[PDB]
């Protein structure tokens, strides 16, 4: 049965929340080594017993795989018009931090993690992101604010966990989360289950270690409707 | 269940009576021990004869098969057996230790602080209970008296809340007061 | 403002390899910005 | 055999017991419970229970196995001042408001504790009093006051708390507050800014 | 002494057996069978107990269904919105008609 | 098919006055109530095959059975069907059940342990539209109405002359009027009509309100609206009342609300049930409203609602017969002159008319008569009429 | 009666005047009184301190326009 | 009043309106081999295998209950089963 | 409120002399009224008032007895709990008064 | 290998000194006991346990997990930002200083003079001029939590964020060292 | 349109993907939304939120990234200035 470790505490001991949406803790760890284990980790416990058999390795879910671009779309910057500034702003904070990186830090000066695009509909924020993934080597993994929602609890938040995981997999990868006002509402029962995957969108924004490898688009028509811890310091800042 | 035929039909090859025994040890939780022991029936008997068991005597027909069982097929591919305990002594005396309440809980005396405090509490509320059972005797309605005698039944003030809480002071009274002569004539 | 006028000279210094912002560098990214912010 | 038999009833109630809700009776020695797994159950009253705790809705103790009802449980919500949560304003630290401080024990702490003078003139002790003047007068002074010198259940909302979005929230409200009064009783409710809810109704066309 | 050990003695093994379910009639659809919805479990086709009249299984009505077999074996009082339960008037005011002058 | 399901009726007796004659007619109806008692209870007690196989395909079943829903068919005897849990399973069908009925969607009855498909739930109607369906018609007929003669004919032309005569519409080439709407002052005889209506029709009558059409879930209120016209259409001929269309007929605009946006979802699936895509089918629904003003358009628009009947407040001879009809049970004096009441200034209304007649026993009652007279009845209609006008502006 | 004050202080000199001032007011006006009084890094509250403190919190107009009155 | 008595009488006598199943006409099942298929088919939970492992093992999402790491059964070959289809599992 | 679902309409006006009077005999059943105790003149004194006015008289004249801890209450004490009861507000400015002649 | 789970669960209420309330995190709410050589008090309602799985006893207990809303209102920050990083307000550094050292260093002469509490402050002035930076500054002695909830789950438009929103701030404030709520742009509470 | 609202969160929207992706394995298919206003109200700040996910679910498919296919669509109403503008935008309609 499988289950995930969501902390590791000493007595050795370990308490794993089990794919059937309940908690247990352990006594022991079981037949693997505490030391090579962390919080939320994927681990095939037993089915009554509830005790570790062995860890498992990193598991996508079937729609994050189907979310990395595979097809690689053909849209030249030529094809966008009146947005010179704009695919300028695009590329030096999204692109050139990513093939360049070391002399980022050479000149010591922090890429920002995310880029906003915001405005009017038509004005061809997901046109540009397209062509960023045309003219870049980097991962794309795109994707919408609504699949990022699901019925189950805590599904949501293991989307994105998953997506943000595959991510990191790819060093040169770019996240692409279309139409952020889905999930991105201002803070107000799948208003909770909506709440969860914003602040594990949050956290995982927040848990990128600086100027890392990562980076990501998000795109939205309605900024007013965007929750403004959204935006914030350490998230996405360049609201293009 | 298909898996438990499927062994205890192991265990017969050897044996035309291995019997097996299903013990539950959450359901068996208090002086209620819920154990069984069964042995298939051939399903080949159920039409070449009748029932597989004999009916002797009245021995096996004392006991009522649980509705789980006939669900899971009691009766039908297994038969119960009649469980029985063979204890005996050596084997009892030795299991009433568990709580043998050795020699000096029987010349304790209690502290004599909660003690006067139990008293206390319980003459307090046998007050109360006196004042209800004054009240239920005056009012002595005849209207149809064997009526309210019914209709006024719920573990209430007359007789169950009534001596039985002279029943526990008088019997705490006498065992201490009884407890207290016999350590202070056997005590120096 | 200077936050941004800041990492806006670094900026400009990443067109071509320099490492270092120039006096020049600075006062184009003032004038950018500083003009910038009135719309 | 009997104290025997007294001894299983007791153990009936033997620690491990699911908490569930009573939904109501449907006969003596009978009762239908809410089970906090989630379920509903028509389950069997022990007899040992004495019948008034068994309220509309009261958490009753179900056995983990057979699910009948063997215990009923004993029972803040909104504000319900606390022990703790006392102001600790006393009418020793109020300067001067012999007038009002009479006007107001008359009416919200004499009827609590002496009842009998009321009792004697039959008069129906005096169930509402509205404390106004200018601001920082020393109304919601009083009220604290009041709330740390009563033996009754002190609730204290601003009536601004009253008006709230989603319909039928606010009146809801004030019904959960009078209830909750009425629950713990003798009780006070201080509605202090209530005149934001007090203006004189008019034809409302919204 | 002997009633008395045997009252708790039935007591105790009525208390022993386990709690039914209880379900709404979404309708009757037989002589012998009724269409219960169990909540949350779901919709079951039930059969009905030989003390119940199949007549007395109205639409709506909450009956009660064994453990095992879900066998409905009670009519049960109706289900009622608890907000609207309390709407009912239990204990009388103490306002009388002598207390109206004028 | 499943042909209309009519709301039973016994005859009605015609001389009302507590006479021999009404008497003989109640008696003859006991008399055939007693005989069909008698046949059906002797039926089953004077009888003394197909058991086997019922006892067979009863034992296959078994008991309880689970209610599920079929997802997808895969072989003739292989099915996915998902338990009301949600969790699909990969089933086997019995050989004992239909594969033509057997539908994604449709509810399956499943064994309880197996849970191989068993049977197919056929009605599996939502229990908040069945209560719908009226069983037991109302006893007021068309003689219960005075007046309203234009009103009558063209409600009957709309609802009950397509189902009697259809030879005049498949003649003239037209499709009879499939939706009207009763609109006027409260009180005037809108939900009178409905009821004689449902009395005399013989298709099935479903009558709701217009606010049980909204429920608390976010889907549940078009799928109810769904499901009620669904069971409308089972019964091919049938007819819809929506009373009090008001509550959720009302104009659609922009709300910031999930509420007002949802109800506004409902009225949508209702217009869209009652003229879109599909034909409606042999399904006529009535609404009533006393402000039709605050209607949307596209609900009352031609196609879905074809007649739009004014009910007026009745006028000097409407009110005599209205009076005529509410007077008729009374027993009435000799001095009494009804047109004395029948004048009124403008707004005497037909429930105004009952309420008079009803407060005129009552005061006779307090005389301790039991024939009304004159001043009674001025006593009763200076007493039951509440008022709300111009000043002397006008000349 | 549970601040410091001092033996200078004539709490009747403030009282007499004909400012109209609530409670709330007389707690504003002994609270910058301490406030001032702790500034100055003093542990006593004197006559010039509450004087100053009185001036302040009656000073209530504000703006008001000038037209208004 | 007694008629209505006897209206009442009379629709809880008969009180049936017996509910059409879907039931095949006699001629159509006539099958004792249903218990057999019964008896000898097992059911099986609906099941995306997720990931495979490489015995190789497979991890299978049964829709809302759980996620099992299992193994298939001697019927069908590894090479039938691929990442993300549906696959049936027995429920023990 | 149309007939059919509001068949009477039942109006409760202010209580007249003869009405306010009964009230007034209503409650103050359970109050020691003194000898010289004239209802009628508190009735009177009442113009206009409602039934929980004139049960706030009489509580307010218990309250005057509370206050000076007597048991019994004389026709002062009503007079006063008319006046305390009864008191009304005006437009306090002669200014809004004097807009309509 | 013979080891079982236990589940986990809070413990709601005290029955009496042997029976405790428990809610499993998805399961129904049990009455339960402890299991023997267990400090009871350790046993406060809210506290995590791990109750057996077949007998439901609590076995032991556990630290609280971190929950979420919780991330910039329990962060401490013992930092030391010289004011020399927050350039060009000496003036405004000093007077925070004169605000908040005072009180903070030496109660004993505030409760000397009488007058107990000195909150209250205000910073208006242009937006994101250094505004944090002015707390971070006097940070150089103490102030460790320094939690920021800017415009949020304080007020919440009417009342919506209180006790579980207006109390925790001075609980973890209290079982740590110093720190400043810092509510901020109170201009945008609830919009 | 009933169907697209469904009861539970996140339904709506996952019906939109799945009608889409159906689209998709046919050729050359015709999809129509009559009365397109129940679920394409415009977005505000919670109201539909779930029908507003749906909506937003619907434009994405419709405009965006992994171009639509092989699929027109077929949209009517007659309120059409309650629509977002997103939706009416002339990249979608
Ligand atoms: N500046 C532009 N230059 C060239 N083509 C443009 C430009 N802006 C938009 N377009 C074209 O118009 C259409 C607009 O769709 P696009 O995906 O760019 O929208 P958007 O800005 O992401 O907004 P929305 O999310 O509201 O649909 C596309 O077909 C794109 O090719
Ligand atoms: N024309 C009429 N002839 C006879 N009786 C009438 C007439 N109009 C109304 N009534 C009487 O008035 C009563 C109430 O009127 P009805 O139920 O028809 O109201 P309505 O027109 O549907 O209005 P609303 O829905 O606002 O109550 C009827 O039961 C009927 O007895
Ligand atoms: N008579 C008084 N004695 C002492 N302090 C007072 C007095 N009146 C007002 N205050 C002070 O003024 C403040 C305002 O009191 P409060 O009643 O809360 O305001 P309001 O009167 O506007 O409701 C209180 O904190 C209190 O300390
Ligand atoms: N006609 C009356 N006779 C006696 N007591 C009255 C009368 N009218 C009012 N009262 C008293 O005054 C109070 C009026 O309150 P209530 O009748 O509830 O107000 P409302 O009529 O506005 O609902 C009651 O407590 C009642 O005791
Ligand atoms: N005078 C200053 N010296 C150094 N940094 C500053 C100054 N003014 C603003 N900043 C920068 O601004 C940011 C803080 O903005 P802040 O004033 O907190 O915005 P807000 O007041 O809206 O919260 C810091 O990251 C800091 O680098
Ligand atoms: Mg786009
Ligand atoms: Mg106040
Ligand atoms: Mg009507
Ligand atoms: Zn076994």
């Amino acid at each position: 049965l499988v289950s995930n470790v969501i902390e590791l505490l000493d007595v050795k001991c370990a308490v794993i929340k089990t794919s059937t949406r309940q908690t247990y803790f352990l006594p022991v760890i079981g037949l693997v080594d505490a030391e090579k284990l962390k919080p939320g980790d994927l681990v095939g416990v037993n089915k009554d017993s509830y005790l570790i058999l062995e860890t498992l390795p990193t598991e996508y879910d079937s729609r994050v795989k189907a979310m990395e671009v595979d097809e690689r779309p053909t849209e030249q910057y030529s094809d966008i018009g009146g947005l010179d500034k704009q695919i300028q702003e695009l590329v030096e904070a999204i692109v050139l931090p990513m093939n360049h990186k070391e002399k980022f830090e050479n000149l010591g000066i922090q890429p920002p993690k995310g880029v906003l695009m915001y405005g009017p509909p038509g004005t061809g924020k997901t046109l540009l992101a397209r062509a960023c993934a045309a003219q870049t080597k980097a991962t794309f993994l795109k994707l919408a604010g609504p699949q990022l929602v699901q019925m189950f609890i805590g599904d949501g938040a293991k989307l994105v966990r998953d997506a943000f995981a595959l991510a990191k997999e790819k060093a040169p990868s770019i996240i692409f989360i279309d139409e952020l006002d889905a999930i991105g509402t201002k803070r107000f029962a799948g208003d909770r289950e909506v709440q969860r995957t914003m602040l594990e969108l949050l956290n995982q924004l927040d848990g990128f270690q600086p100027n890392t490898q990562v980076k990501v688009i998000a795109a939205t028509n309605r900024v007013d409707i965007l929750d403004p811890a959204l935006l914030r310091s350490g998230r996405l800042d360049r609201k293009i | 269940s298909g898996v438990d035929i499927n062994t205890q039909q192991s265990f017969e090859a050897l044996s035309e009576r291995a019997v097996a025994v299903v013990v539950d040890p959450i359901q068996s939780v208090k002086g209620k021990v819920v154990i069984d022991a069964f042995r298939l029936i051939n399903a080949n008997m159920m039409v070449l004869g009748h029932e597989p068991r004999q009916t002797t005597s009245n021995l096996g027909h004392l006991n009522k098969p649980s509705i789980q069982a006939l669900i899971h097929g009691l009766n039908r591919h297994y038969y119960s057996i009649t469980i029985n305990y063979r204890k005996n002594e050596l084997e009892q005396k030795m299991l009433l230790n568990l709580h043998k309440k050795s020699w000096m809980e029987g010349l304790t005396l209690q502290d004599y602080s909660e003690h006067c405090k139990h008293n206390e509490s319980v003459v307090k509320e046998m007050l109360e209970l006196a004042k209800n059972y004054n009240k239920a005797v005056e009012e002595e309605d005849k209207m149809t008296p064997e009526q309210l005698a019914i209709k006024n039944v719920g573990k209430q003030d007359p007789k169950r809340h009534l001596e039985e809480h002279v029943d526990v002071l008088m019997t705490s009274n006498i065992v201490q007061c009884l407890a207290a002569m016999l350590d202070t004539v056997v005590f120096k | 403002d200077l936050r941004n006028v800041c990492t806006e000279a670094g900026m400009f210094a990443i067109r071509a390899d320099h490492d270092f912002v120039v006096q020049e560098d600075f006062m184009k990214a003032v004038r950018k910005v500083a003009d910038s912010k009135k719309l | 055999e009997f104290l025997h038999a007294q001894e299983e009833v007791k153990r009936i109630q033997s620690i491990p017991l699911v908490i569930g809700q009573f939904l109501e009776a449907v006969d003596q020695n009978t009762a239908i419970v809410g089970s906090t797994t989630g379920s509903n159950y028509y389950v069997r009253i022990l007899s040992t229970i004495d019948r008034e705790l068994l309220k509309p809705n009261a958490s009753v103790a179900l056995h983990k196995h057979s699910n009948a009802l063997v215990d009923v449980l004993p029972p803040s919500s909104i504000m319900m001042l606390t022990s703790d949560q006392k102001p600790d304003v006393m009418y020793a630290d109020i300067g001067g408001m012999d007038i009002q401080k009479q006007e107001v024990r008359e009416a919200v702490e004499l009827p609590l504790t002496h009842f009998e003078l009321y009792k004697q003139i039959g008069i129906d002790p005096p169930r509402g009093v509205l404390m106004y003047g200018p601001p920082g007068c020393g109304k919601t002074m009083l009220a604290k006051a009041v709330a740390h010198h009563t033996t009754a259940a002190f609730i204290r909302v601003v009536g601004s708390e009253f008006v709230q979005k989603y319909l039928g929230e606010g009146p809801r409200m004030v019904r959960d507050v009078f209830r909750l009064a009425k629950e713990n009783a003798p009780a006070i409710i201080f509605i202090d800014e209530i005149d934001a809810i007090a203006t004189k109704r008019f034809d409302a066309q919204t | 002494l002997n009633a008395k050990v045997r009252l708790l003695r039935e007591e105790l093994q009525l208390l022993q057996e386990q709690g039914s379910y209880v379900g709404e009639v979404v309708r009757a659809m037989d002589k012998k069978k009724v269409l219960v919805k169990v909540h949350p479990e779901g919709k079951f086709v039930v059969d009905v107990d030989k003390n119940i009249d199949i007549n007395d299984v109205t639409p709506n009505c909450r009956v009660a269904l064994r453990n095992d077999s879900y066998t409905l074996h009670k009519i049960l009082p109706n289900k009622v919105d608890p907000l609207v339960s309390l709407m009912m008037v239990e204990k009388v005011p103490d306002s009388t008609y002598e207390m109206i002058g004028g | 098919t499943k042909g209309p399901d009519a709301a039973s009726k016994l005859p009605l007796v015609t001389p009302h006055t507590q006479c021999r004659l009404k008497l003989l007619k109640l008696e003859r109806i006991k008399d055939y109530l007693l005989m069909e008692e008698e046949f059906i209870r002797n039926q089953e007690q004077m009888k003394p095959k197909q058991e086997e196989e019922r006892s067979k395909v009863d034992d296959l079943r078994g008991t309880p059975m689970s209610v599920g829903t079929l997802e997808e068919i895969i072989d003739d005897n292989h099915a996915i069907v998902s338990t009301s849990v949600g969790s699909e399973h990969y089933v086997s069908i019995l050989s004992f059940v239909d594969k033509d009925l057997l539908e994604p969607g449709c509810s399956v009855l499943l064994n309880h342990k197996v849970h191989a498909v068993i049977g197919v739930l056929m009605d599996d109607t939502d229990p908040l539209v069945t209560v719908m369906k009226v069983e037991k018609a109302p006893q007021e007929t068309y003689a219960d109405i005075g007046g309203l003669d234009n009103q009558i004919q063209e409600i009957k032309e709309s609802v009950e002359l397509p189902l009697t005569h259809p030879e005049y519409y498949e003649e003239m080439g037209i499709k009879p009027p499939k939706g009207v709407i009763l609109y006027g002052p409260p009180g005037t005889g809108k939900t009178l009509l409905a009821k004689a209506v449902a009395n005399q029709t013989s298709a099935t009558f479903l009558r709701v309100v217009g606010s049980e059409l909204i429920q608390k879930y976010l889907g549940d209120g078009p799928k109810l609206v769904r499901e009620l016209f669904r069971v409308a259409e089972e019964h091919a001929p049938s007819i819809v009342f929506i009373d009090e269309i008001d509550a959720i007929g009302t104009k659609r605009y922009d709300s910031n609300s999930g509420g007002e946006r949802e109800i506004q979802r409902t009225m949508l699936e209702l217009l869209n049930q009652l003229d879109g895509f599909d034909s409606r089918g042999d399904v006529k629904v009535i609404m009533a409203t006393n402000r039709i003003e605050t209607l949307d358009p596209a609900l009352i628009r031609p196609g879905r609602i074809d007649r739009k009947i004014e009910f007026p407040l009745p006028d000097e001879k409407t009110k005599k017969r209205i009076f005529q009809i509410h007077t008729s049970r009374m027993t009435l004096a000799d001095d009494v002159t009804l047109d004395d009441l029948i004048m009124a200034k403008d707004d005497l209304s037909g429930a105004d008319i009952k309420a008079i007649c009803t407060e005129a026993g009552l005061m006779a009652l307090r005389e301790r008569r039991m024939k009304v007279t004159n001043e009674d009845f001025k006593k009763s209609k200076e007493n039951v009429l509440y008022k709300k006008t111009p000043e002397g502006l006008y000349l | 009666s549970k601040m410091n004050l001092s033996e200078e202080v004539d709490l009747e000199d403030y009282v007499a005047r004909p400012d109209k001032i609530s409670g709330a007011d007389i707690n504003s006006i002994c609270q910058e009184s301490g406030m001032l009084a702790v500034r100055e890094n003093r542990y006593i509250v004197l006559a010039k301190d509450f004087e100053k403190a009185y001036k302040t919190v009656i000073k209530k107009d504000e703006q008001e326009h000038e037209f208004y009155k | 009043d007694d008629i209505q008595q006897l209206l009442k009488k009379i629709n809880e006598l008969t009180g049936i309106k017996e509910s059409d199943t879907g039931l095949a006409p006699p001629a159509l099942w006539d099958l004792a081999a249903d218990k057999q298929t019964l008896q000898s088919e097992q059911p099986l939970q609906v099941a995306r295998c997720t990931k495979i492992i490489n015995d190789p093992k497979y991890i299978i999402n049964v829709k809302q209950f759980a996620k099992f790491v299992v193994d298939l059964s001697d019927q069908v070959a590894p090479t039938d089963i691929e990442e993300g289809m549906r696959v049936g599992v027995d429920r023990n | 409120l149309r007939p059919g679902r509001i068949d009477r309409k039942i109006e409760f006006p202010p209580p007249n002399e003869e009405a306010r009077l009964d009230i007034l005999k209503i409650h103050s059943r359970k109050m020691n009224l003194t000898r010289g105790i004239n209802l009628r003149k508190i009735a009177e004194l009442m113009p206009g008032a409602s039934g929980a006015e004139v049960k706030g008289v009489c509580t307010e004249a218990g309250m005057y007895a509370l206050r000076e801890r007597r048991v019994h209450v004389t026709q002062e004490d009503f007079e006063m709990a008319v006046a305390k009861v009864m008191q009304k507000d005006s437009e306090k400015n002669m200014s809004i008064k004097k807009l309509w002649k | 290998l013979q080891s079982v789970g236990q589940i986990v669960g809070e413990v709601l209420k005290q029955l009496t000194e042997e029976k405790f309330i428990v809610k499993a995190t998805n399961g129904p709410r049990y009455v339960v006991g402890c299991r023997r050589q267990l400090d009871k008090s350790k046993l406060k309602p809210g506290t995590r346990v791990a109750l057996d799985m077949t007998t439901l006893t609590i076995m032991r207990y556990l630290p609280r997990e971190v929950d979420p809303l919780v991330y910039n209102m329990s962060h401490e920050d013992p930092g030391n930002v010289s004011y020399s990083e927050i350039g060009g307000l000496s003036e405004q550094i000093r007077e925070l200083r004169e605000v908040i050292e005072l009180p903070l260093t030496n109660p004993e002469l505030f409760q000397r003079v009488g007058i107990i509490p000195p909150k209250g402050c205000l910073l208006y002035g242009p937006p994101g001029t250094g505004k944090t930076l002015l707390a971070r500054a006097v940070a150089s002695q103490l102030d460790c939590n320094f939690l920021k909830v800017v415009s949020s789950s304080i007020v919440d438009k009417y009342i919506g964020e209180s006790a579980r929103l207006i109390r925790e701030m001075f609980n973890y404030a209290r079982d740590h060292q110093p720190c400043i709520i810092f509510m901020d742009e109170i201009d945008a509470i609830g919009g | 349109g009933s169907e697209l609202v469904q009861k539970y969160v996140g339904e709506g929207a996952r019906m939109v993907r799945e009608l889409f992706e159906m689209a998709r394995t046919k050729k050359a298919c015709l999809i129509f939304f009559d009365e397109i206003d129940a679920i394409g109200g415009a977005r505000f700040d919670g109201g539909d939120n779930e029908v507003q996910r749906t909506m937003l679910e619907l434009i994405n498919q419709l405009d965006g990234f992994d171009p639509r296919g092989n699929i027109k669509v077929l949209m009517a109403t007659n309120r059409p200035d309650t629509l977002d503008p997103a939706l009416m935008r002339p990249g979608r309609l």
